[PDB]
C-alpha cells in the first residue's frame, strides 16, 4: 500500500505516497543476549525519551546539487536526551527509523537514491578533516558521488539498503535498521556505525514557469537503546 | 581423524551449499507476490 | 533454507488475462524483480544438477596468496604484520565487511650475491613473532633470540619450505576491513582516522644464525585463509590502491571503455 | 619402522593444497561467535541482487550522466533508442556491474538473466517501447521488423514505473566462456547476442512540458546461474 | 553382454547336408562374417583362459607420454597447452572422435649453460596456470606472480618432480579430435577451419624465482590420462604429421612395401 | 580407501573386461543366421 | 611420529605407476555425460571388423 | 612398502610443536612422589593474591 | 574443587541496611579480600565461557628455550648440564620451589672459518653423556669415544636437528630452585653455600668424527619441559643476574620510573 | 596411542584446569563470611 502511519514515543508521522518499508537484512532492532553481553554493570535503558522521532535542518535541490550525507550517531549527539544519555556514558547500543520527504507536482521530474551504508569512511583526499569526517546535524556535501566518496562505482551501491524517491510514483522512502558491529557495544563519540546518503540520478527539470524552490527534509528515531558505563559529560 | 591438538590446525570445511537470497533481493516490510502489482 | 543445486525449470503455456500480471514491476520499493522464466515465456522441463560448490567462501577463500617480499640488511629484517602491500589478496578481502578465519603461512627463502644473483649454498635461518609491548631484537646476535617464551621456527634453505597454522587472535568477535572512526580520544588528528588497533598484531623479525660472507637472504611469505565466516557485503573496489595503512584514491571520468554510439554495439 | 616408498610430487608447494598442520598456539581458546546481522555463505546470493549498467558509455559523457539512456518527442516512426552484447564477462557497459565484477573472476558461466528498466519523465509523460533479445547468427538487427521476430516485451509507461525482460538460457552447450578474445583462443565462438529497444507509438508530452526524459537500466541473475574455475580479476 | 576371457572351442563332426551353409556370406550387405572355426573343420574341445585385459582403454591409456620441452629466455617462457607437438600421443587420441578423462602431469626441470652443458646447481622454480581472459606475465618479476587467485606450483630442482591431477574441464559433454566446422559466425576463412575452441583452456607459464647468472631453465612435461570414456572408433593415422594445430598431409602412392610378384610370397 | 576430497586425485579403474561387437560387425535391421544364406 | 624407513626406488618417476595425487582443483564440478552412440570399451571390439 | 608423499614443513624446527620421541633411558624407574604442602596446578591461583 | 572456565555474574539490586556489610575488611588478618563485584554495585546477568588453559603449568613451561651455544677448540669442548648461563629460562624456573618434569633437548650445529663466516660443508659430529665418577675424553681421538657404557647421539650437519627426551632424573623427590645450605659437613665456607649438589647430573662432550681444516663447529642447545608437576610459588626476581652458579646482585633505590607528583596520573 | 616404552617418550599433558586459590588466598584458622565483619 501506498498509505502508512508511524508512531514512536510522542511522535507521530504520516504520508500518501509512499513505497512499502524496507527492514535491513531481514532483521528488526532487539536487546543484547546474556550470553552475548561483556560489561558487568546494570545497562540504562531510558524507553520513551530517547526513543522518538527528531528532524534535522533541510537541503535545497538546487541545479548544482550533486548530494548530501549524514553520520549516525554523530547527527543527533548534541539534540533532546538521547544527546545527553550519550554524553554521560562511556558506551551506546541501539538501531533506527528513517523517513526522506521530499515533494513536487505532476509538472516535475527527477530521481533521487535514498542509501544507508555500514562502516563508510571518506578517502578521496590523503587527510580527511573533523569537519568532512563528523559534520554534525547540519550533514555535509558529496564532492565525489560517481566514486561514491570511498573508491567504489556509484551504480553498486545497490548492495547496501535504499529505496529511490522517483517524483512520477512517490514523494517519500522508509529504512529500519538494527545495530551492526564486531563487538556487543562501542563508544558514541569515536566511532559512527552508519551513514545516510541522498544522490541525484536524474536531476531536477519542471514545465516553465512552475515553483523552482524545493527542499528535501530527514527526519530520524532512536529505537531499542541502551547504555554502559557512567561517568561525567564527555565530547570530541 | 585429526592428528593435532587445536582446531587451526585441521583442513577446510566441505559443507558448500547456498542459500535462500531474500534477505538482501526482498528485505522489504509487506509481501509483493509474482502475478500481482506491487504498488496498490 | 539450504541447497546443493540450481533451480529446475517446468513448462508453461500461453495466458490471455487481465488476472495475472508478472512482468509489471515496481523499482522504487528497494525489491529485486520476481518474475520467473516460465512466467514470461513458453518453457520445456530441464533436469538442471549443476552445482554451486566453487562460489561458497571457503571455495573462493581457501588457497594461497602472496603477503611479503623482503632481503636482509646486517643479517637481519623485520615485517609489520597486515596484508596491504600486494593488491591481490587485499582486494577480495575489502568484498566483506567482518570476517572471522584461520591463518596458514609458508614461508620459502634462498641466498642471493649483491648483484641480487641466486647462489647455490645452503644455510640456517630463524623466524620469529614478537607481540606488541615485547622487545624486538636489534641486530643478528642480540640476546632477545633465544627465543623462550615468544614462539620461533627454525629451518635449513634446503629442505622444503616452512609451514604453520594460526587461529583467530583478535580481541574482537571478527576482524574488520572498514572501519568509520579514530584510533584514541582526544586525537582527530587526520592521520589518526580509519585505522583499528585492533587487528595490528606485531611483527615477524628474521635473522641468518650465523654471518654469510657478501651474500644476503631472500625471502618470501604466503598465507592462506581456512574455515572462513563472513558478515554484510560490500561493494568491490574500483579504482587503484595508493598506500598500505589506508583506501585513499584519485578520482577519474569513467569506468568501462568507451564506443562510437549508444546505438552501435 | 615400517617400509615406506616416497613418490613424485614429494616437498612440491600447491597453492590449492589441503592438508593438517601444527598450530603455533596449541592451547589457544578464541573469543565467542554474537549474533551479527547479514551473514553470507555463497557469492551466488550476491549476485542475485540487481545493479545499474554504464550504458551510455560515449566519448563526451562523464560521471553520472553515463548511467542515463535518453528518450525525447519524435517526428518521424519506429526509430531505435539503444543497442548492447549481452555477454556479462565481455568489455563495454556490464564490466563495471556487480554481476560483471563477480563474472571477472571466472572463466566459465551458464544461466538466465533479468534485465528491468524504471522511466523517470513527468505523471504526465506517456508513450510505449519494444526491447527484444536476439540469439546468435549474425550482426545486430537494422529495424523494428528484424528485431521482433525474436523474444520480446512491449512496455506502457503507467503508474508501475518498471517492466522485466528475461533473457532466456539458449546455448549449443552447457557451459560458455566468460572473455570473447580472439588473438589467441578464438573464444568469439562464445558471443551470446545481442538486446536492443525501439520506440512502439511516440514520447507524448503537454504543452511547456520537457521534450526530453531518462530511463535507467537494472541487471541480475536469475536462480539458474552459476560458475566454475577461478582466476585473478584483470582489473 | 561382459566378458572376462576369450570364447572357447567345442568338439565337431562331418557333415554331408543341402540344409546349412556357414561358408557362403555375401559382403555387400555391410555385415562382417558369421562362420565359425567348428563350422568349417572337426575341433576339439579346448578350455581357453586368456584374459581381455591389457587392451581396454585404461590398459592402452593409462600410461605416461611427453607433450611439452622447452628453455627460458630472460629467466621465463609460456606454453599453449594443447597436445598436438610430439607426434606419439596425438596419433593415439585420434583414433577416438569424442573422451571424457582426468590428466596428471609431472615436470623435470634442470640448470644447463649456454653451451646446453648440464649444471649442478639446485635452483628454486615456479609454475602458473592462466586461464583465457587472465593476464600473462610480462617478464621474470612481474605483479602478476603473487597467484592469489590463480593456481601455482613451487618447487626445486632437487627435489623429485613436481606432479598434480586435473579433472575433466570443458564446456561440452566430451573433448572432439574431430571437428568439421567452423570457428565462429561470418568467417569462412580457410585459417578458421577444423579447430574447436572449446578445448583450448589457456596457457602454463614458468620463471627461475630469481635471476640465474648465464645457466638456464630446461623443463620437460609428460602428461598421463585416467578414468578414460570414448564414442565412435575411427581410422588409424597413415601418413605424417606437418602441423600443430591443422591435421595437413602430403599424398603417396603406397603404404606398405613393393614385392617382385603377386604369386611370390 | 581414497585419501583426497575430488575423484580426480583417484587412482587408475580395475573393470577390465570386452563385450559383444554386434553395434561394430552386424548393425543391419533383419536377422541373418549362421547357417542360412544371406540374400533370398 | 611413527618410526619408518624408506626404501630404494624412492623418488623415481616410473611412467607405468598407479598412485593416488592433490587435485589442482578440489571443489571443481564437472558437466553431465550425456547419452552419445557407439561407446567402445575393449579394442578387440573394433579388430573384428 | 607403503607409498607416501611428504609435505612442506619437514624437518622444521618449531618451538611450540608437541610430538613423541625416542627418550636416552629406556629402562629408568623414577624416584616415588612425597606429600608436599602448596602445591599449583594454574599461576591464575598465584594472581588472585 | 576443579572449573574449566572463568566464574559467571548474577543480578543485584540496592540494599540499604545494618546487617550486611561486605565492604569492610580487615587485612592484619593475613587473608585476601572477599567482596565480590554484586555486593559492590548492582550488576546485569552475563554467561562468561573463556577458559582458564594458557595459564596451566603445562601452558606456561611446554615450549623451547636456549641453554648453551659454544664453539669447537681442537675438535671438542664440553658443557656442565645447569640451567643458568642464559637467563629467560631461569628467571622462569624461579618462580617454583620445587618442580618435577622430563625434558626434551635438540640440537643444531653448523661448520665456521676462523672469522666466524659460515660454511657450506656437510660433516659427522658426535655428543656424548658422562655422568659424574665417569672419565672424560682429553681430545678429538681418545679412546673414552667408543662409547659402549654412556649413551651417544651421532649425526650430520645436512640432516634435520638432532632430537632426544630424558626422565626425572635426581636423587630427591623433586629438582629445587632455592636451597637454603651447604653443600657438605664441616665446610662453612662462603663459596659451598646455597648451591644443591644433587641437581649436578654431569657435562656433555661434543666432537668432530674427523679433523676439519681450518674450520670449526658451532653448536646451539634447545630444552623443553614435559609433563610439569610445581610446589610453593616464589616472589619473582626483579634485579639483575650477575653469576652462572649463584643468585648475587646489585641494589637499587627503585623498581618502576618515577613522576612529577602523586596527584597526576 | 603410544608409540615408545617408557613415559618420558609421551607428548604434553591436556588435562589445563584451575582450582579454589583459598589454600593462599585465605588460609586462616575461623571463617570470616563476606557479609559479617571480619574482627569481633
Ligand atoms: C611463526 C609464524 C608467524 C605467525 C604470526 C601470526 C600473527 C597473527 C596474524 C593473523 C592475521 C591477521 C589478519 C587481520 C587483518 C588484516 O591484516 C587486514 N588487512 C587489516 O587491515
Ligand atoms: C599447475 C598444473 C597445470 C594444469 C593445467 C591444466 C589445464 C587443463 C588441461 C586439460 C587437457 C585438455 C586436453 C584436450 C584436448 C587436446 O588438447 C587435443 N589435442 C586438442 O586438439
Ligand atoms: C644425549 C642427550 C643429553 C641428555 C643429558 C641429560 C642429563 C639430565 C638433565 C636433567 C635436567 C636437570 C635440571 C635441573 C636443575 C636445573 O639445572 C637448575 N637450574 C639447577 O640450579
Ligand atoms: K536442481
Ligand atoms: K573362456
Ligand atoms: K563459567
Amino acid at each position: 500500500d501506498r498509505v502508512a502511519q508511524l508512531t514512536l514515543g510522542n511522535s507521530t508521522i504520516t504520508t500518501q505516497e509512499a513505497a512499502n518499508i524496507v527492514v535491513a537484512y531481514g532483521r528488526w532492532p532487539s536487546g543484547l543476549r546474556d550470553t552475548d553481553a561483556t560489561a558487568v554493570d546494570k545497562p540504562t535503558q531510558p524507553g520513551v525519551s530517547a526513543e522518538r522521532f527528531y528532524t534535522l535542518p533541510s537541503v535545497q535541490w538546487t541545479t548544482s546539487f550533486t548530494g548530501h550525507y549524514w553520520k549516525l550517531p554523530d547527527a543527533l549527539s548534541d539534540l533532546g536526551l538521547f544527546g545527553q544519555n550519550l554524553q554521560f556514558h562511556y558506551l551506546y547500543r541501539g538501531g533506527w527509523a528513517i523517513h526522506v520527504q521530499c515533494n513536487a507536482t505532476k509538472f516535475h521530474q527527477g530521481t533521487l537514491l535514498v542509501v544507508a551504508v555500514p562502516e563508510h569512511k571518506i578517502q578521496a583526499q590523503s587527510n580527511p578533516s573533523f569537519g568532512r569526517t563528523n559534520p554534525g546535524e547540519a550533514g555535509a556535501a558529496c564532492q565525489f558521488p560517481f566514486t561514491f566518496e570511498d573508491g567504489t562505482a556509484l551504480g553498486n551501491a545497490l548492495i547496501y539498503p535504499h529505496q529511490w524517491i522517483n517524483l512520477r510514483t512517490n514523494n517519500s522512502a522508509t529504512l529500519v535498521l538494527p545495530y551492526v558491529n564486531a563487538i556487543p557495544m562501542d563508544s558514541g563519540i569515536k566511532h559512527n556505525n552508519w551513514t545516510l546518503l541522498v544522490i541525484p540520478i536524474v536531476p531536477l527539470e519542471y514545465a516553465v514557469g512552475a515553483t523552482t524552490f524545493v527542499p528535501i527534509t530527514v527526519t530520524i528515531a532512536p529505537m531499542c537503546t541502551e547504555y554502559n558505563g557512567l561517568r561525567a559529560a564527555v565530547t570530541q | 581423524i585429526n592428528y593435532y591438538e587445536n582446531a587451526a590446525s585441521n583442513s577446510l570445511n566441505k559443507q558448500d551449499f547456498t542459500q535462500d537470497p531474500d534477505k538482501f533481493t526482498r528485505p522489504v516490510a509487506d509481501i509483493m507476490k509474482e502475478a500481482a502489482v506491487p504498488l496498490k | 533454507t539450504i541447497k546443493n543445486t540450481v533451480e529446475n525449470t517446468v513448462e508453461s503455456t500461453h495466458s490471455i488475462s487481465t488476472e495475472a500480471t508478472p512482468a509489471l514491476q515496481a523499482a522504487e520499493t528497494g525489491a529485486t524483480s520476481n518474475a520467473s522464466d516460465e512466467s514470461m515465456i513458453e518453457t520445456r522441463n530441464v533436469v538442471n544438477t549443476h552445482g554451486v560448490a566453487e562460489t561458497s567462501l571457503e571455495g573462493f577463500y581457501g588457497r594461497a596468496g602472496l603477503v611479503a617480499m623482503f632481503t636482509t640488511e646486517g643479517g637481519i629484517r623485520s615485517w609489520y604484520i597486515n596484508f596491504g602491500k600486494y593488491v591481490q589478496l587485499r582486494a577480495k578481502l575489502e568484498l566483506l565487511t567482518y570476517a572471522r578465519f584461520d591463518v596458514e603461512f609458508t614461508i620459502v627463502a634462498q641466498v642471493v650475491d649483491e648483484q641480487a644473483k641466486v647462489k647455490d649454498f645452503n644455510v640456517d635461518y630463524q623466524v620469529m613473532y614478537v607481540p606488541p609491548g615485547a622487545s624486538a631484537p636489534d641486530g643478528q646476535d642480540s640476546f632477545q633470540w633465544q627465543s623462550s617464551c615468544n614462539p620461533s621456527v627454525i629451518s635449513n634453505t634446503g629442505l622444503p619450505p616452512a609451514r604453520v597454522s594460526v587461529p583467530f587472535m583478535s580481541s574482537a568477535n571478527a576482524y574488520s576491513f572498514s572501519y568509520d572512526g579514530y584510533i584514541q580520544f582526544g586525537d582527530t588528528s587526520s592521520s589518526s582516522y580509519g585505522i583499528l588497533p585492533i587487528h595490528y598484531l606485531g611483527q615477524l623479525v628474521v635473522r641468518t644464525c650465523e654471518d654469510l660472507d657478501s651474500a644476503r637472504l631472500r625471502v618470501r611469505i604466503y598465507a592462506k585463509p581456512k574455515h572462513m565466516r563472513g558478515w554484510i557485503p560490500r561493494s568491490p573496489r574500483m579504482r587503484p590502491y595508493v598506500s598500505r595503512f589506508t583506501g585513499i584514491y584519485t578520482d577519474a571520468p569513467s569506468f568501462c571503455v568507451n564506443r562510437e554510439s549508444i546505438t552501435t554495439a | 619402522g615400517c617400509p615406506t616408498l616416497y613418490t613424485p610430487g614429494s616437498g612440491q608447494f600447491l597453492t590449492t593444497d589441503d592438508f593438517q598442520t601444527p598450530c603455533m598456539l596449541p592451547k589457544f581458546q578464541p573469543t565467542p561467535v554474537i549474533d551479527i546481522p547479514g551473514e553470507v555463505k555463497n557469492f551466488l546470493e550476491v549476485i542475485q541482487v540487481e545493479s545499474l549498467v554504464e550504458i551510455n558509455n560515449v566519448s563526451g559523457v562523464e560521471g553520472v550522466a553515463r548511467y542515463r539512456i535518453p528518450l525525447n518527442v519524435q517526428d518521424a516512426m519506429d526509430g531505435q533508442i539503444m543497442a548492447v552484447r549481452v555477454d556479462p564477462g565481455a568489455d563495454g557497459p556490464m564490466q563495471s556491474t556487480l554481476l560483471g565484477v563477480f563474472t571477472r573472476y571466472y572463466t566459465q558461466w551458464s544461466g538466465s538473466l533479468d534485465f528491468t528498466f524504471m522511466f523517470c519523465g513527468t505523471f504526465m509523460t506517456t508513450g510505449k517501447v519494444i526491447i527484444a533479445y536476439t540469439p546468435p547468427g549474425g550482426d545486430q538487427p537494422g529495424s523494428r521488423q528484424q528485431a521482433m521476430l525474436g523474444t520480446h516485451v512491449v512496455w506502457d509507461f503507467g503508474l508501475q514505473s518498471s517492466i522485466t525482460l528475461v533473457v532466456p538460457w539458449i546455448s549449443s552447450g552447457h557451459f560458455r566462456g566468460t572473455s570473447l578474445d580472439n588473438t589467441i583462443y578464438k573464444y568469439r565462438y562464445y558471443e551470446a547476442g545481442y538486446i536492443t529497444m525501439w520506440y512502439q507509438t511516440n514520447m507524448v508530452v503537454p504543452p511547456n512540458f520537457p521534450t526530453e526524459a531518462s530511463i535507467l537500466m537494472f541487471v541480475a541473475a536469475q536462480p539458474n546461474f552459476s560458475l566454475r574455475i577461478l582466476k585473478d580479476r584483470p582489473d
